């Protein structure tokens, strides 16, 4: 009775309904079965990667067992699950685990071949010691103890694979994932068993959604597993949701009460500054209050004249999971992306033919159009200095995240030398930076959704377009530590300055001097920013001025620019062979010079109103 | 009655009201919650960057969890906060540390779904107690049923360097990501979390230094995350003007001392029987005199203040932000308006002529500290060239002398021996996996300490036709990234280039 | 052979019919093997350095399930001693790794794809071959076959693959298209140009179809459920 | 199993010197065969009481174990490297395995039964 002590009882816990079903895999239960069917060194080990289904081969062929679905050499046998684990609890004296371990062979052996042991994850017993789990061997060779074990892919090789007289007595049995439509009939026979513990109900529309989504956006796991956690997750939101109240009501009275809380503190402050502050928190107050009032005047209708988890609980969930939006379109953000180049046209003037293009890649992903294995764009545009270029790709990312600085930003001027590919890639194992990965490669691997910046990529070694080759055309780059990172989400865009000026072909001609056609054919449209005209300049003034006046209200402190002198500016903006940088330097010349030295010799103070006027030739304030 | 003895308890002090409160961050907290009511494998892992609120979130769970605002699941579950190092603290026998594991499980185990684990710093888990890989993963059985449920935060770099490395492990957790807020967002965690300090430092708070603490700390302290670095400038604040309302205020505690120190140094002084330190001592006492003077002014301005400062300011928190990345951000208290104002005339001091250029550069110093100039780009970037012998290289360095009281504080490169393509891996470092690696760039290292320095590229066209591409952004910009892959902001510095093309043409 | 012609669809399609899966081939992309002391990153390192237990890349995915089919995609941008381990692994059929082990190739399927010459008619090719490799690495391969270039009539039928895959990619929503035999021919003959290959097609389907599809989609009026034609004006095609 | 409840400051030696007395009784019949006598390095905190007894030549000691743990845990002790004999194994060819499996296939015949 010494088994009693450090074993449970698989074979018992399937007679009282306590495991859950396995849905297919004859074959390895066949395969397991006829292995441990057999004279000598009949103890198998199923081996695979994690969350392929491995302990439920087990668990099915001991339901098996209990039905009587098995040869007559095996049936009425009972499998006891052995652990390691409480054997080593107390041997501090020096025989007592030798002991225990002597007497549970001791009592497999006096039984008559009616008893499997089951050692999970049995890379855990080549230790024990300090001589154990090598005491096991004389057993071992000649099928005494019926073994079936259970190890990961490469804990036998790092554990087992050590000891080759030992792993000499197993024999592998491998277990490989299953296919989309293999999940799908796994998770038909597993729901009823999560509709009952969570109250609710679960339809095949969800079960397919469930084991097709999670194949294309979560990668780092394997299947069963990661289409299971969708069913699961949604279940239980849904439930939340079933009691008290739904969700994005619970978001805006949750916010309304901070905000009153926090004008209740901002009321009974004697400070100037701190008293228009206090007019906009009413206000965004108010707003939130029409926004609540009107939810919940609809949820009582609803509820007058949402109970199953549908194909969009799957959705939502693998949309909070890995940050990638995939919905339908709310009706909240189709009237936003259907308004796009002009939102974009508040920070970028002009280029409509390159403001007309990235905007028409997002719709026809949104809208499921696009193909799902490559990037959802890859483009590059170049022009001359200047013009617009690289403040597009942060005027982009400026609406998508809602903070520009949220954008992977590399820099190729730095990338000279060919050896500076390893910067982005890392080290291969052995060398002095490899704990540590790439730099490229560890940034779209936590965050699968941002927009890649590669600037000024013709100053780089014809080397580096190289290893970008992959990226672009089937969104994948490997690491020295051997990950597949996808890049299929992600917007790649590289500017440039080829032509510098050259018309239509003098500029295109020289792309295809320094380019390879097998890297100009994976590109997305090429294009080709225009210089500025003098009309689509009195408009980046006014730009201009806005970001200064905002730059000047931490001062309290305005300005009030005449028309003549803001089109004094943008006469004096020149020379269509610098862009518009020459206004920049311009507007600091003119105002912000005599501005600051005034500022500072007393003379204009907070809450002025600076008026700036044109005198004859410069201004003055 | 093990888990009494090897862990704390944090619903216990949630009742107490021992825990900072909580503000914002719904989403987060209701992920962790429907995460935590699974059927199986029920094991979130918040995971981020260090100091964007990890562990608040977990303390807003469980007052959140004592108030009553959880669903039907986890009412009265009563969060229970292990704690491996005292489980591996005298265990050197052969089973010490795993019957202790076993009670703690088995003790879990007993209670019908009550317990709620959490490991703060799980990465610690992994080889908790080895010799042989036994121990660490005897709960990976408890972990796939979801009979414990094991709430734990670890980093963004130390999760894939002890974690991801186990993937079995790693399974059975779901990750849930936590990036950093934005200034709006600290704005509102500030104004919440101001009354602990104003408790425990006796002062009073102004809403106007949370606003300028959240949003100078944004632009200045580029090293740590937001909800953190906010609050401790306001924290060092208080403690100065707490320090300071003891008798004493700064600027006279400096002063008094100062003084001792020359009254002392003058009284030895004295019995020197030379005449080399007769000229030195006839100096130390007018200077003991002139300090004297300005001891005794603000001795008498204090009473006056005092007859005929109790809250922290916008401008306290610019001090504390001057003190440490020793940056100017004040608001030119008087004392050096005067000097902004006369410094074309202190800098022809040393070199004559060339107003244009003397101007130039005193606009740019000038309009910096006015709060004019664009925030994200170089304070300046100027390049002068002409003949030889005329001042251009003594320009650069008596604007460093009058910026910095000292010549040598300046970074000088020598750009005449960067003559060949290669020579570029000297100021930006060498990619991993090469012979300098850990060293890093020698600009960047030596801007990203004190990053208010003034560069000089002495003799820029001597180089060759490729340094000027690493340049593209560090004159547009501040940015300039080393092979470690950490970018260094160049917004506080001066950028000079000195040259000589077209000697002397016109 | 040239660009977009079809040498690495040949080895997706050839490993979708033994595994009946297109994922189930060891993949490796060779252009990021161009230093020395990356060729320990498909080989593993030696036993006591930091990354010792990850094994190697290529060794340790064969040693476990040795009946695959392997790629080496652009094979010419390695570096000149990546080919020297290959030549074990040829002619031989089996090399070591950083532990010991001999893992053995008798059994996989090598495909190696290249893009050298590239305008060469039928002799630049051979040419610029045997000036990168090594006789003796030649030597050892089976044919070393040419691809050739597409025909204005092996592209009519690549645009029904296209439109296929187009359907079943939107068939998730009930949205069938229906498309016109005009409209077929001219998206066949507008989109040809016999230097980019079958990638302008590709961009040209997208161009026209997928964005006046988007853009209709998402302003209601295509609702699901529902069969939309296409066909031609004067110059574009109108849904 | 002779370490087994030996948790006593004096037990697992006296069990051994107990064993070898035992066996040097008997003149010369006795010949102990130690199956992967590797693991006779540790087996103490002893596993030594053995030296004496191989250089007295009243032990036998024929040994089997396989090739690296030999020189892994043998080949460190050269005092007792020198007292043994190393007779090497080589594995057969294809016709000596279709020899042993001819003999073989009779027991294997009736355990099934096919
Ligand atoms: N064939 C199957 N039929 C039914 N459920 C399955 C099947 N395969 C896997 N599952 C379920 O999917 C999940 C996979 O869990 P396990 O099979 O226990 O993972 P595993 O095979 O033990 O891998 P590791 O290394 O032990 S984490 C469990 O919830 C199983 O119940
Ligand atoms: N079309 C435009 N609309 C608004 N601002 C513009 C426009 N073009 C240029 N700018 C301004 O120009 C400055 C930087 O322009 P960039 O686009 O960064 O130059 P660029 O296009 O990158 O050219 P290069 O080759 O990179 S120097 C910013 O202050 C922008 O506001
Ligand atoms: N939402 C929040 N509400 C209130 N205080 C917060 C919030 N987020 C962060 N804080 C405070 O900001 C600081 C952040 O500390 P922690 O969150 O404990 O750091 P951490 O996230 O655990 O980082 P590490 O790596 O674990 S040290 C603490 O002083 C918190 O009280
Ligand atoms: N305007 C000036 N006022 C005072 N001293 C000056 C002036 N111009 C030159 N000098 C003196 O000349 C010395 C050398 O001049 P530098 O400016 O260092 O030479 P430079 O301007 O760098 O010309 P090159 O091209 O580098 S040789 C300085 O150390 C001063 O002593
Ligand atoms: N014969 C073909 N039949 C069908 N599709 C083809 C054919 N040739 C190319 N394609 C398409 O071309 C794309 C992939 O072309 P690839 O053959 O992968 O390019 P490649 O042959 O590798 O040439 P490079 O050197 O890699 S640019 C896919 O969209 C294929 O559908």
């Amino acid at each position: 009775q010494a088994l009693q002590k450090y074993s449970t009882d698989l074979t018992a816990r399937a007679r009282e309904g306590k495991l859950d079903p396995v849905i297919g895999r004859d074959n390895e239960i066949r395969r397991v079965v006829q292995v441990l069917s057999r004279r000598t060194k009949n103890n198998p080990v199923l081996i695979g990667e994690p969350g392929v289904g491995k302990t439920a081969i087990v668990e099915g062929l001991a339901q098996r067992i209990v039905a009587g679905d098995v040869p007559e050499s095996l049936r009425d046998k009972t499998i006891v699950a052995l652990d390691l684990g409480s054997m080593v609890a107390g041997s501090k004296y020096r025989g007592e685990f030798e002991e225990r371990l002597k007497a549970v062979l001791d009592d497999i052996k006096n039984s008559a071949g009616q008893i499997i042991t089951f050692i999970d994850e049995l890379h855990t017993i080549v230790g024990a010691g300090a001589d154990a789990g090598n005491m096991i061997k004389p057993m071992l060779a000649r099928g005494e103890l019926r073994l079936v074990g259970a190890t990961t892919l490469d804990e036998y090789r790092k554990h087992i694979e050590k000891d080759a007289a030992l792993e000499r007595r197993f024999q592998q049995v491998y277990v490989g994932e299953p296919s989309v439509e293999d999940t799908i009939g796994i998770l038909r026979g597993l729901k009823d068993r999560y509709e009952v513990h969570h109250g609710v109900r679960i339809t095949d529309s969800a079960l397919v959604a469930a084991a097709t989504l999670s194949d294309r956006y979560i990668t780092a796991r394997f299947l069963p597993d990661k289409a299971i956690d969708l069913v699961d997750e949604a279940a239980s939101r849904l439930r939340m949701e079933i009691d008290s109240r739904p969700v994005e009501i619970d978001e805006v009275e949750r916010l309304v009460r901070r905000l009153e809380i926090e004008e209740m503190a901002l009321s009974k402050e004697e400070d100037e500054a701190s008293a228009e502050r206090l007019a906009k928190l009413r206000s965004e107050l108010a707003d939130q209050k029409e926004k609540l009032a009107e939810l919940t005047t609809r949820w009582q209708n609803e509820k007058n004249a949402k109970e199953e988890v549908g194909p969009d609980d799957i959705a939502d969930v693998v949309s909070a999971w890995t940050g990638i939006p995939a919905g339908r379109l709310l009706e909240g953000e189709t009237a936003k992306l259907l308004r796009m180049e002009d939102e974009l046209g508040k920070r970028v003037i002009g280029q409509k033919a390159a403001v007309t293009a990235v905007s028409d890649a997002v719709r026809r992903s949104r809208a499921g159009v696009s193909d799902p294995n490559r990037p959802t764009g890859a483009f590059m545009f170049l022009g001359p200095t200047g013009v617009g270029k690289t403040e597009l790709a942060k005027a982009l990312a400026d609406f998508l995240f809602d903070d520009e600085r949220a954008m992977v930003r590399i820099d190729m001027s730095e990338y000279g030398e060919k050896h500076t590919v390893a910067r982005l890639i890392g080290a291969p194992p052995g060398y002095v930076g490899y704990e540590a990965g790439g730099q490229l490669t560890e940034a779209v691997r936590r965050r699968p959704y941002t927009v890649v910046l590669f600037d000024e990529i013709e100053k780089a070694h014809p080397d580096v377009f190289d290893v970008l080759l992959q990226v672009l055309d089937e969104g994948r780059l490997t690491d020295g530590h051997g990950r597949t990172v996808d890049f299929r989400n992600t917007i790649l865009i590289l500017t440039s300055n080829l032509g510098s000026g050259g018309s239509a072909e003098q500029v295109l001609a020289a792309v295809r001097a320094t380019f390879k056609p097998e890297f100009i054919n994976r590109l997305d449209d090429v294009l080709i920013f225009e210089g500025l005209n003098p009309e689509e300049l009195v408009r980046i003034v006014d730009i201009q001025l806005a970001q200064l006046g905002k730059r000047l209200a931490q001062r309290r402190l305005q300005l009030q620019v005449s028309l003549p002198a803001k089109r004094w500016l943008a006469q004096r903006g020149f020379d269509p062979v610098y862009g518009a940088r020459p206004l920049r330097r311009l507007v600091q010349q003119a105002i912000g010079d005599q501005l600051a030295k005034m500022l500072l010799a007393g003379q204009v103070h907070d809450g002025d109103t600076v008026p700036v006027n044109v005198s004859p030739d410069a201004d003055s304030l | 009655q093990a888990l009494q003895k090897y862990s704390t308890d944090l619903t216990a002090r949630a009742r107490e009201g021992k825990l900072d409160p909580v503000i914002g961050r719904d989403n987060e907290i209701r992920r962790v919650v429907q995460v935590l009511s699974r059927r199986t494998k029920n094991n979130p892992v918040l995971i981020g960057e260090p100091g964007v609120g990890k562990t608040a979130i977990v303390e807003g769970l469980a007052q959140r969890i004592v108030a009553g605002d959880v669903p039907e699941s986890l009412r009265d579950k009563t969060i229970v906060a292990l704690d491996l190092g005292s489980m591996v603290a005298g265990s050197k026998y052969r089973g010490e540390f795993e019957e202790r594991l076993k009670a703690v499980l088995d003790d879990i185990k007993n209670s019908a779904g009550q317990i709620i684990t959490f490991i703060d710093e799980l990465h610690t888990i992994v080889g908790a107690g080895a010799t042989a890989m036994d121990a660490g993963n005897m709960i990976k059985p408890m972990l796939a049923r979801g009979e414990l449920r094991l709430v734990g935060a670890t980093t963004l770099d130390e999760y894939r360097k002890h974690i991801e490395k186990d993937a079995a492990l790693e399974r059975r957790f779901q990750q849930v990501y936590v990036g950093e807020p934005s200034v709006e967002d600290t704005i509102g965690i500030l104004r919440g979390l101001k009354d602990r300090y104003e408790v425990h430092h006796g002062v009073r708070i102004t809403d106007s230094a949370l606003v300028a603490a959240a949003t100078l700390s944004d632009r200045y302290i580029t090293a740590r995350f937001l909800p953190d670095k906010a609050i401790d400038l306001v924290d060092e604040a208080a403690s100065r003007l707490r320090m300071e309302i003891d008798s004493r205020p700064v600027e006279i505690d400096e002063v008094e001392r100062l003084v001792r120190r020359l009254e002392i140094e003058e009284m030895a002084l004295s019995k020197e029987e030379d005449e080399a330190s007769a000229e030195r001592l006839a100096k130390l006492r007018s200077e003991l005199a002139d300090q004297k003077e300005k001891l005794a002014e603000l001795t008498t301005r204090w009473q006056n203040e005092k007859n005929a400062k109790e809250e922290v300011g916008p401008d306290d928190i610019a001090d504390v932000v001057s003190a440490w990345t020793g940056i100017p951000a004040g608001r030119l208290l008087e004392g050096e308006t005067a000097k902004l104002l006369r410094m074309e005339d202190e800098l022809g001091k040393r070199v004559i002529g060339q107003k244009a250029a003397v101007t130039a550069v005193s606009d740019a110093v000038r309009r910096s500290r006015a709060g004019v100039s664009d925030p994200n780009r170089p304070t300046g970037a100027f390049m002068f060239l002409g003949p030889t012998g005329v001042g251009k290289t003594e320009l650069a360095k008596a604007l460093a002398d009058f910026l910095f009281d000292d010549e040598r504080a300046m970074v000088r490169i020598d750009m005449s021996e960067y003559g060949e393509k290669h020579t570029v891996a000297r100021l930006i470092g060498a990619p991993p996996g090469y012979v300098g690696y850990e060293a890093g760039g020698q600009l960047t290292e030596a801007v990203r300490r004190r990053p208010y320095t003034v560069v000089l590229f002495d003799e820029i066209e001597k180089a060759h036709p490729d340094v000027f591409d690493v340049l593209l952004q560090v004159l547009d910009e501040g940015r300039l990234t080393d092979g470690h892959g950490r970018t260094v902001d160049f917004r506080n510095t001066i950028l000079i280039l000195t040259s000589n093309l077209g000697s002397g043409g016109s």
